């Protein structure tokens, strides 16, 4: 029947999702943190979508990557017809959650992909981070302080739930993130942050060895 | 394959 | 034609004339080419008449409708992007002779000063745009006498009304230097429209404050 | 059989229908009111669609928002070629209803939503206000005093039934959908009305700490 | 041609000439200017006759159409609206010689006062209008000479009949300073043709009124 | 098999038509009387077509009321190419037949409708009133004095059968009307007239304190 | 529904 | 999922 | 206007005038014309207003595209090429009277020596484009005086501040001999605007910098 | 059921890929080195993509030979529309994974192909040589030595495994490319290089008597 059908569909998706690498992003004091498991040193799970706004998926990389694609596309074209400032965190995590819902329903497969769409305030201005994450279907959460992607969420999103603290510098909160997120080494970490404080573009990658010092 |  | 706008602490002020021509002769003694586009912005426009009209029309519908689907109006540069993006659609067409100039003023719930949020912004035929810093612009066949009226005028301008007063002052002296702007008519009672936009929107003036200017100045210059 | 199986569809639908939050929608003194349990503070389920027309809806988010879209589409290019006081509150609920069948018909699943139009008089006019209720199917339902739409329907229309007053204030009639609704907290309630009193656009929410003051 | 309308208090009142030329020859001594579109609107149409004679077709057909789809007439204001789209609509052609310009006469059954639920509206070649409001308009060939007739003859009229007089005269004086505009032909019995329109509707004036008036007028001068 | 398929559409048809108001129109002095059964005061079963040509309808109401437009469609394009008077109660009720038929063969579901197709003779003219029904399958007929459609229509049509006379005048054919319809009250009662009288539209409502008069 |  |  | 441009060891600077004309008229008198397009490279462009803003922001947004989708910039080469199939496509409008003329300063992180990094790309209206080599540039109608200024005053320049002053006077040589290029206003307190690039990006002048090099320049010529 | 044929579909892959010809390519002091065992004269398994990158495969000719084909073509506009040094063996290596898994996903039969992108450093310039291997599926693997393609590739890859050497000359590297490809003749043997020392075109066969004299 179609209902078990939509069923054995939803397994498929969730198996999709909980064989991956986890990613974390977190509010810290001076914006948003993601830190993922990465090994590859040219695939990367996390990305600058447009001048405060971030992203970090787990699933299946064509299939992220592509997602990642096209909000970069939508934002471009939207700053351009009206302004930067215009597109926001909220617009983007809109438009991925009904694409996606529409796309499951015309597709054969569904995305086995959970995103996280980031944003922070612009320079001189006061406002929390916000994070969205968006599931297969097309379902969309706020967030308030932490965001856990693919693999086992359970562990991850305890150790957190002990170790968290609002306003933690940038290192309290990259030992936290790495700390709920072993429940590694130095290589095979994927670690950006939306900085509020940089005047314009506020994603940052933190590589190589500023990243050992900081660990 | 190549699930990340 | 002559529409002025000038910044006074606080706020801005838009006035415009009434007549509308046809080569030599007086075709229309009460036109209105000053529009409340939204709660924060007057558009003046100048020119041919129809294209005019439709401008006013089509902006103030736009400006709504992106605020009904995204639920916040544009800021004031999305707001000036717009209205340059149709003057630079109507080009084509302005070289045929429809051509339509755009004043607009708007207040600036954003800026950081409330006594300097007060914003005018000119075009040209070709959709660029400047946003004015001495105080004060006009635009139509009368907009040279204007300006060099207001230059003069503008240290006067402390408040509101001292404001308004300049203005049609402004368009007097536009009416009293060429033929095809219209002054106060005392005869029928038809005086310029103006548009005062402060902290709290725009607002028109009703017209018996206009009309107590206009007799001011006119007994001023007997 | 297709018999069977538009049966199937049916409850399907239903279904749907009944796993939601619950709105009303309720004449008042001046003029009408929308009262809905919203948990979110961006997803939003009351909406202005012209200068005197409301809208509400109850089911899937996706859905009865793209009908939201669909219908602020039609009425501003109506009104630019004829004028804004010819788009009434009565020939938008026509149109969804036809669009609602034929899409059903021709499509694979059946919109899981619920509407409800609503319409006051203009500035300076005398007129009762009107409610109309639009089905999944296409039905469509002229309400006279209220309008119960999403979740279980009796309890909330009976409460109604015994508390509803002709000509109650804006804060008696709140306070009668808020009860007649529980059968709430101050926050996750999304409130909007209809003011009859306003020059032109007649949609207005009410948020915040006015209120809470007026609850 | 010229046909001239004019508000009286109560109602609305729309006459037309009947020749129609080549040049400088006569070839219609009884053409039809002047159309009942509806129950509350009748129209007048200046220019190349069969490009004015399709509008008014057509514009009747639409008015007529939408009241059917909707179940009630248009307002007013989306009459005009239709109207102007039309004639602006014909604009490439009248650039070429094919111009027709409209004069619409209505009664407004919405307004407010009866007394002055009058309406006159009058068109241009680029499809802008203008709702007049010194009570009378024109249009044609004889439409300065009707309209410095009638701000003298207007302080005479005060209800239906002697706002028909007046029409009749200004037709007579626009043809009397003009020759493309026939007056009153006394040998083959051929007068202006006349529509009036008030809280009733709109009815044709019956010939015998115009005749007698025509009449009245012709021994005046003599 | 497909005969029986067909046999099942032709039952399911008739089910269709039988859950339905009852309409019922009939030949008098003045022209042609329409009394239909309806509660609704938006939605309507009775309308002009052309000048001299009415039309009512009986089934569901999206698609009656769809060929209703369709048939006011036609009748405008054909009297602008050639003239008003060419336009002919006949021409439409062939239309609709054909395009039912080629509809229902091509379609997925029949129009669960029964038209009615009346027209008058012009002003100053002597002819008598032409009622055609047309059927769900294209068939149309012929009636001279009464069409009854909608319901179940035997008790409607002896009633008539009884009473009906020809020449009576309109209160008579309308008590005549309302009688045979009962086998009602004042409210939800849709009542209009092809006055053959009429300069050029002859089509009329009778609404309201008038129709309680004459009634 | 809404037969008519 | 998240119906409302 | 005009725009100079000029390597010294180590970096490149790149400074534009204020004034936009309409014929005799001085239109604007503070319009700022040298853009940051990106990280390393400035853009000043001459000519038309509007086609010369627009220029601007789309080069610098398509290279900042490429910066997110590929995770690299493109190299000098790429760039130069981009801007000038931009230059190319204006062609067309260029030949109606849009021109707009880009004159493009990078300083290339990955060339060998950091010393001679400096880059200076000069265009036609045909697209074609050339590296300078011999130093300077200069675009706009006084670009012949300002090159003909820095042949004899580059000898000076040794650093980021002397050549900032050459930059300046070279600027002041245009507009002593050319009427369309505005000098330092001393009275409004206007003065050119400058972009300084080297191994640490680019950053603008602040203005005291620029004021207190045009007062002595001013000075040493009375 | 889907899965089960998806399964079947990897399985007849599997088999595609392990009836064939075996290659290797190895990391060497000059650069990378092909060594791929062939027949033929005129069907070849090694080729020349861009300035600096090269390519090998292993499976069905037509399909190995036609993202042959596909991979030149990128390149070629893409240097036009930006210039020579951007195209790098990253982004082919990225394109052919991403076309892989969407045409397999619509196809029919999925390219029983394996493939192999190379590229080396510009002239005068210091940088690893590198290796990605491109499966079936899309997926995609970065080799810091050798890669081994198509037939038995574990012999081949632990005989390389026990002989590699890093900065090995070009005669010791091919000697212990042929040696593990064994686990042959001068004849029907395709050998070719990336050599770095070229200026602008690396890609260079080695073929006849100066292999002979080498080997």
């Amino acid at each position: 029947s179609p209902e078990q059908a939509m069923r054995e569909r939803s397994e498929l998706a969730r198996k999709g999702i909980a064989r991956a690498k986890s990613v974390v992003a977190l509010a810290y004091a001076g914006g948003v943190l993601f830190v993922a498991e990465n090994p590859s040193r040219s695939l990367q799970k996390i990305s600058e979508l447009y001048d405060r706004v971030g992203f970090a998926a787990a699933g299946k990389f064509n299939e992220f990557d592509n997602l990642r694609r096209g909000g970069i596309q939508f934002a471009d074209t939207r700053g351009y017809a009206y302004d930067r400032r215009d597109v926001t965190g909220r617009q983007l995590a809109n438009v991925y959650a009904q694409t996606l819902g529409t796309i499951f329903t015309e597709q054969a497969k569904p995305y086995e992909v959970e995103l996280c769409v980031a944003e922070v305030a612009h320079y001189g201005e006061t406002k929390r981070p916000e994070l969205y994450r968006i599931t297969y279907d097309g379902s969309i959460a706020d967030e308030p302080h932490f965001v856990v992607m693919g693999g086992t969420t359970e562990p991850i999103a305890n150790a957190l739930k002990e170790s968290y603290a609002e306003n933690a510098s940038l290192t309290d909160a990259l030992r936290i993130a790495v700390a709920a997120l072993r429940a590694l080494g130095v290589a095979s970490l994927e670690v950006a942050v939306l900085d509020a404080n940089r005047p314009r573009r506020a994603f940052r990658r933190i590589t190589g060895s500023a990243l050992q010092a900081l660990l | 394959g190549q699930y990340l | 034609t002559t529409i002025v706008a000038l910044k006074y602490p606080g706020g801005v002020v838009m006035a415009g004339d009434r007549r509308s021509t046809q080569g030599n002769m007086i075709s229309g003694r009460d036109v209105r080419k000053v529009y409340i586009t939204d709660d924060y912005t007057a558009t003046g426009i100048a020119g041919t008449a129809a294209v005019a009209v439709e401008f006013a029309r089509l902006y103030a519908v736009e400006l709504e409708h992106y605020e009904k689907l995204e639920g916040v109006p544009l800021t004031f540069a999305g707001k000036i992007n717009r209205l340059a993006i149709m003057v630079r659609g109507n080009l084509a067409a302005a070289m045929q002779g429809l051509l339509a100039l755009p004043l607009l003023a708007g207040y600036d719930i954003h800026a950081s000063d409330p006594q300097s949020a007060g914003r005018i912004v000119s075009f040209d035929a070709a959709g660029g745009w400047n946003i004015e810093e001495e105080g004060y612009q006009a635009v139509g066949s009368g907009s040279l006498f204007a300006k060099s009226s207001m230059k003069k005028l503008y240290s006067q301008v402390t408040d509101g009304d001292s404001g308004l007063r300049v203005a049609v002052e402004a368009l007097y002296d536009a009416a009293d230097d060429d033929s095809a702007t219209g002054g106060p008519d005392l005869v029928r009672g038809i005086f310029p429209t103006a548009v005062i936009i402060d902290a709290d929107g725009a607002v028109d003036v009703p017209e018996s404050r206009i009309a107590e200017l206009a007799r001011a100045i006119i007994e001023s210059r007997s």
